[PDB]
RNA sequence: AACGAGACUCUGGCAUGCUAACUAGUUACGCGACCCCCGAGCGGUCGGCGUCCCCCAACUUCUUAGAGGGACAAGUGGCGUUCAGCCACCCGAGAUUGAGCAAUAACAGGUCUGUGAUGCCCUUAGAUGUCGGGGCUGCACGCGCGCUACACUGACUGGCUCAGCGUGUGCCUACCCUACGCCGGCAGGCGCGGGUAACCCGUUGAACCCCAUUCGUGAUGGGGAUCGGGGAUUGCAAUUAUU
């Protein structure tokens, strides 16, 4: 099936279990100190949010006609309580989407294509249509 | 049921207004009955057109207020869901029947009003329409399960739930019932 | 021989663009299923008249629907609001009237704008209010 | 010789230098019965049309100052050399040439006058002109040391809505005297209705009017006339 | 040879650059010149929200002023000889034209 | 509401009725294009009015005689 | 008879009618390429998913902006002197969508610190006309406009998914909006490229909202005032803390 079909919220969760079996993601050694954007107020409860981030990332490059480190960043920004200021948007950082789509490229599931922007490999494209239907055979779609 | 909506699961057959008086204007079944209490946004232009609407909507209406509710119609519409949930396994019923109820032993029979003499307070009883009877019966139960959930563990939910309980029959342990009965006491007294 | 008619609807400046084309079942919007359209507690609306006339009178058309405008609510009213008069067109172009009339009686009667469109959009703010009609506080003292 | 400013720009440069021209001939060419300009880029060349009434002071003997003119705008907003080009022209009936009238008012009074028996003399022109209706505003000093206003009005005006755009004329001219500054403003309603230039639209301006022909006959018989 | 010339027209005025368009493409079509009509693009908002009291005091007023440009473009493919001919003369109002050599 | 007939309507609907009676039907639609060929009123809205009063004359003129 | 009211101008709401579009789209194939059998079948094909390919294709519903039409108390039932009008209903966009413009006469209202508008008076070389430094932020107090909060209809951490009015370097005298690549936890730095703009930023991949964890009625993880240390950016200069 197309990644269409499926939920969404279901995709990631074993997408992000999937690629923690194979070896795949070499990972930074900042992954426990680390905020994760400039608006939170706090690190993240997950111990495994960079396998998670991956997933959401490979996802979107499957829709849209792919684009860089800053676009990423937009996707992913939300609101920041200024406390006492009132609340307004912010990007969150860059240096671990920059870290996520060079961990991909070098599975080769993500490539630098024309166009300004990285663009998913068609092994990569075979692998999401792939679970995809891992999904549907798993609970009934 | 195939050419009339239920409400997701819930009949809107075998629900009855007891009263002869109140009824046009409690009204949710003769073709009113839809899957979801929700509007294009057509509900008043007209002082009849308010009449028209579903009690069921009116009621996710009123339970939206005081500042940082307003606007969040969606997130009203989750506690309405677990509301009918929570009756029906509490108490066993068609969950409608025990809000019709809720309303109909809610509405005010007398009611007082001012009247200027002398430059002093006197009051005067008057009576009250039914119009006026389901739109305070709705406000008043409402008011409970907002105040009661406000330092409490249990959630708005369960407590709106069982504010439609001792409504419905009458026990004098919910802020409807109790302050209906504030209202038709002074009507007694001044009169 | 190729049939294809179009319609649209709109609430609030949410444009739905249905398009009947000839075919069989399988109502989608943007390439997605309609079961999966997110905010799915209003799940039970846009399915609405679907399943009061039945899944027999989506048996000759393959329907898909483009959207944009709008927030999250009020392109759920407008794919409802394009499907309805999209059936509907078809059986105006291709088969008599008896049939879409005896249609239009059905929705027209649970009318919650399926057929017909809101006027409402926005008014436009003047000075000395944060609203169109509220004003800012007056001092005396 | 490039590139070139943004559209948006290109039409407020424009009209900053459509405004700044109206301004430096207003100080210079008021005692010869100014009116206004009409400007006009044309193929390789500027036209810039100096209306005033009365061309033989503005033209000099020789030319003179007509080409003073020239010299001045071939410097100042750095035009190309030789580009400019200057004409004239007079208007024909001056009684609807509001600006003009004004600033002739002026220099009657500031000739030394009295104002009544002025604002009198300039009012029955305008009014012979052509013109529905006419005003004048005296407000200033005279007769003491408080000031007071003047009014002196004949026939119609308007006030309120978008005919006020098209159907008058309004211009507001300060003079000077030894005590303080007296201000004119002349206000001066525009005829046009049937025809022509057409200038102003052909509708009536406040009671828009229902503009009705008339024919009414009948003698008819049966019978074949055959062509 | 025959190069794809666009006559650019660009106004304030929507008499004054409507007729002028309709003009050259009378003119053109006249010449059998394969004119391709108008492509109208979007008027813009010049906007501006300014106070309407000097030296503020009284009730607090302001004054909405707006000026509409429009543009529209007619695209013809023909020599660029009679277009630059043709194009410059039989204009009666101020109204701005923009010739271009290509574009496509 | 509101919208209460001015004097401009009245006086110019008893003449272009008086000049022009045979003309008249007693459709708006028709009273409208009469008006519009007969005279030219100088906008779209004022000439539906224009039209809207004429016809409400012209159902009374068939009764007994108007004294306007 | 005249001015104001109304009329008028702009804006919203009704067009599968009209006008025409690679600086706007849609549909249709031609497709070839990728993808998964996911469904009939076998993987092909038929169907489904977007992108490149798109034309010397077809069209203008969607988008854009022009010319026009449409609503008038028009029709019906009540009511009114049966006049002027008012109420209900059909059709449907109901006779009020929101703004602009606005009379006579007046005020010792505000503005000489917008004005090379201006009277009179003052000052004018030991200057009320220039550089350097300080101040308009100084607090035992009184008042006004607002912002953020007092939580569970919540906060926190992840996941999903939608928009519009605009604006942008080539300008003032030195300056714009930013995609993409690389480096950094972040602020930020650095290398390249586009945009005179329905063309590039931006198919503006915004928030509330939506979905799943964690906290538990506790001045608590609610609230973020006060305050210590450290890192960057703007500028000629940042101390009384520029950001």
């Amino acid at each position: 099936v197309t990644v269409k079909d499926v939920n969404q919220q279901e995709f990631v969760r074993a997408l992000a279990a999937f690629l923690k079996k194979s070896g795949k993601l070499k990972v930074p050694e900042w992954v426990d100190t680390v905020k994760l954007a400039k608006h939170k107020e706090l690190a993240p409860y997950d111990e495994n949010w960079f396998y998670t981030r991956a997933a959401s990332t490979a996802r979107h490059l499957y829709l849209r006609g792919g684009a860089g480190v800053g676009s990423m960043t937009k996707i992913y920004g939300g609101r920041q309580r200024n406390g006492v200021m009132p609340s307004h948007f912010s990007r969150g950082s860059k240096s671990v989407a920059r870290r996520v789509l060079q961990a991909l490229e070098g599975l080769k599931m993500v490539e630098k294509d024309q166009d300004w922007g990285r663009k998913l490999t068609p092994q990569g494209q075979r692998d999401l249509d792939r679970i995809a239907g891992q999904v549907a055979a798993a609970k009934k779609k | 049921t195939p050419d009339i909506k239920l409400f997701g699961k819930w009949s809107t057959d075998d629900v009855q207004i007891n009263d002869i008086s109140l009824q046009d204007y409690i009204a949710v079944k003769e073709k009113y009955a839809k899957y979801l209490p929700h509007s294009a946004g057509r509900y008043a232009a007209k002082r009849f057109r308010k009449a028209q609407c579903p009690i069921v909507e009116r009621l996710t209406n009123s339970m939206m207020m005081h500042g940082r509710n307003n606007g969040k119609k969606l997130m009203t519409v989750r506690i309405v869901k677990h509301a009918f949930e929570i009756i029906h396994l509490l108490t066993g019923e068609n969950p409608l029947q025990v809000l019709v109820n809720a309303i109909i032993n809610s509405g005010p029979r007398e009611d007082s009003t001012r009247i200027g003499r002398a430059g002093t307070v006197r009051r005067q009883a008057v009576d009250v329409s039914p119009l006026r009877r389901v739109n305070q019966a709705i406000w008043l139960l409402c008011t409970g399960a907002r105040e009661a959930a406000f330092r409490n563990i249990k959630t708005i939910a369960e407590c709106l739930a069982d504010e439609l309980i001792n409504a419905a029959k009458g026990s004098s342990n919910s802020y409807a019932i109790k302050k209906k009965d504030e209202l038709e006491r002074v009507a007694k007294s001044n009169r | 021989p190729l049939q294809s008619v179009q319609v649209f609807g709109r609430k609030k400046t949410a444009t739905a663009v249905a398009h009947c084309k000839r075919g069989n079942g399988l109502i989608k919007v943007n390439g997605r299923p309609l079961e999966m359209i997110e905010p799915r507690t209003l799940q039970y609306k846009l399915l609405e008249p679907v399943l009061l006339l039945g899944k027999e009178r989506f048996a000759g058309v393959d329907i898909r629907v483009r959207v944009k405008g709008g927030g999250h609510v009020a392109q759920i009213y407008a794919i409802r609001q394009s499907i309805s008069k999209a059936l509907v067109a078809y059986y105006q172009k291709y088969v008599d009237e008896a049939s879409k009339k005896e249609i239009k009686d059905i929705l027209i009667q649970y009318d919650r704008t399926l057929l017909v469109a809101d006027p409402r959009r926005c008014e436009s703010k003047k000075f000395g209010g944060p609203g169109a009609r509220a004003r800012y506080q007056k001092s005396y003292r | 010789m490039a590139v070139q400013i943004s559209k948006k720009r290109k039409f407020v440069a424009d009209g900053i230098f459509k405004a700044e021209l109206n301004e430096f001939l207003t100080r210079e060419l008021a005692e010869d019965g100014y009116s206004g300009v009409e400007v006009r880029v044309t193929p390789t060349r500027t036209e810039i049309i100096i209306l005033a009434t009365r061309t033989q002071n503005v033209l000099g003997e020789k030319g003179r100052r007509i080409r003073e003119l020239t010299a001045v705008v071939q410097k100042r907003f750095g035009f190309p050399e030789g580009s400019v080009e200057l004409y004239a022209e007079k208007v024909a009936t001056r009684g609807l040439c509001a600006i003009a009238q004004a600033e002739s008012l002026r220099y009657k009074l500031l000739g030394g006058l009295a104002v009544r028996r002025a604002c009198y003399g300039v009012l029955r022109f305008i009014m012979e002109s052509g013109a529905k209706g006419c005003e004048v505003v005296v407000s200033g000093k005279l007769r003491g040391q408080r000031a007071k206003s003047m009014k002196f009005v004949d026939g119609l005006m308007i006030h309120s809505g978008d005919p006020v755009n098209y159907y008058v004329d309004t211009a507001v001219r300060h003079v000077l005297l030894r005590q303080g500054v007296l201000g004119i403003k002349v206000k001066i309603m525009l005829p046009w209705d049937p025809s022509g230039k057409i200038g102003p639209k052909k509708p009536l301006p406040d009671h828009v009017s229902i503009v009705e022909p008339k024919d009414e006959i009948l003698p008819t018989t049966p019978i074949s006339e055959q062509k | 040879a025959i190069h794809r010339i666009r006559i650019t027209l660009t106004s304030r005025n929507v008499k004054s650059l409507e007729k002028v368009c309709a003009d050259l493409i009378r003119g053109a079509k006249e010449k059998n010149l394969k004119v391709k009509g108008p492509v109208r693009m979007p008027t813009k908002t010049l906007r501006i929200t300014t106070r309407k009291t000097p030296c503020g005091e009284g009730s607090k007023t302001w004054d909405r002023f707006q000026m509409r440009i429009h543009k529209r473009l007619i695209d013809l493919h023909s020599p660029s000889e009679i277009v630059k001919q043709i194009t410059s003369i039989s204009i009666e109002p101020g109204v701005e034209v923009e010739v271009t050599i290509a574009d496509a | 509401m509101g919208r209460v007939r001015t004097k401009t309507v009245k006086k110019a609907a008893r003449v272009i009725i008086e000049k022009y009676y045979t003309r008249l039907g007693n459709d708006f639609h028709t009273n409208k294009r009469v008006c519009e060929e007969i005279a030219i009123i100088p906008s779209k809205k004022l000439r539906n009015k224009i039209a809207g009063y004429v016809t409400h004359l012209m159902k009374r003129i068939q009764r007994g005689p108007v004294r306007g």
